[PDB]
């Protein structure tokens, strides 16, 4: 499902 | 210089037998973009436009983006779309592979069309996998939904074993994102 905000910053 | 130079559209429609003319190989639940499996001259109802090499990679069809999706999506989506198939492909060699992990670690300009095609295709694999993290469940999240919740152990035993696609870390936490399961649970 949708990635968290901390998840896209984790993978940015 | 880019990753998208050697992009092409094809268009082709199907063989009486409604097939494509070549396989369909690669997918997520395999860690790789879809490919196309050998493209035997002759086999392959072309339209109008560019033709295809052996093992392009399979990037949009009719439109709809398709890598970062499973096999089994992959032709769902041809299922449901009318000929003429428009395919955004492009070939295979230098910088372009059908690695998922080795794609998604590839840093482009943020912008660039590279970069826009890479977060189409991120958004197309966090369609049916659950990221999983070495944070702990707090209130409101469902495990196996919102996340996997395993050990930093557990999930260093996934990176190396290729398990993960992406990875990375914030505030003391590991996060990323396994390859999703070749085939779904029937929903009906």
């Amino acid at each position: 499902g949708l990635r968290s905000t901390s998840y896209r910053r984790a993978v940015v | 210089s880019h990753w998208t130079s050697k992009v092409h559209e094809s268009v082709i429609g199907r063989n009486p037998e409604g097939q494509l003319g070549f396989e369909l190989k690669g997918g997520a639940e395999n860690g790789q973009f879809p490919y196309l499996g050998e493209v035997k001259p002759g086999k392959v109802a072309y339209e109008s436009g560019s033709k295809l090499v052996s093992e392009e990679l399979l990037l949009e069809v009719n439109e709809t983006p398709v890598a970062g999706l499973t096999i089994r999506d992959v032709l769902a989506v041809i299922k449901h779309c009318k000929d003429p198939l428009r395919l955004k492909c492009v070939k295979q060699g230098g910088i372009v592979d059908k690695d998922l992990r080795h794609y998604l670690n590839l840093r482009f300009q943020k912008g660039s069309v590279d970069h826009e095609l890479q977060q189409i295709i991120r958004d197309n694999l966090y369609l049916r996998t659950v990221p999983c993290t070495t944070r702990p469940h707090k209130e409101g999240e469902v495990p196996g939904v919102d996340y996997i919740f395993i050990t930093v152990e557990e999930f260093m035993e996934l990176e190396k074993s290729g398990a993960l696609l992406e990875s990375g870390t914030y505030e003391d936490n590991y996060y990323g994102t396994p390859k999703p399961p070749a085939e779904p649970a029937p929903l009906l």
